[PDB]
């Protein structure tokens, strides 16, 4: 019975790590998906800047 | 042995919905960095048109 | 000798069960670290496209 208990308890353990793991870098992932845009408009800042420079 | 089946049920969705959220609160943090620059665009723009 | 043959009825059985334990407890400590470095390759994927 220990040994069906601790088999099941493991294996229910396995996929809820998995869905944790994938929850703390979600955040990570569209942070880097919104900083793209962020350095995209920061950037053309000064592409703004340099075109009436001329 | 269900004592487990229940844990799944409810930490699988708790972190299925986590997901949710840190993706939008992490859109909604950059929001107000993107639209500064958008607008420091034009503040730029004219602070050298006064050149 | 009924002691020995009782004592290994059970060791044998215990020490079977353990087997089975044991690996699907390795396999469910190393299934984390397997899912974060999955994930950090989209990580790392988009903190290159900044780039």
């Amino acid at each position: 019975s220990k040994r069906a208990f601790e088999l099941q308890k493991s294996a229910f353990s396995e996929e809820v790590n998995i869905k944790t793991a994938e929850a703390q870098l979600a955040y990570e992932l569209q942070g880097a998906r919104e900083q793209q845009k962020i350095r995209q408009e920061e950037i053309e800042i000064e592409v703004v800047q340099r075109k009436k420079q001329i | 042995i269900e004592m487990a089946k229940a844990q799944r049920d409810y930490e699988l969705k708790k972190a299925a919905y986590d997901i949710e959220v840190n993706t939008r609160r992490a859109q909604a943090d950059l929001a107000y960095q993107l639209q500064v620059a958008k607008t420091k665009q034009q503040i730029e723009e004219q602070r050298v048109q006064v050149q």
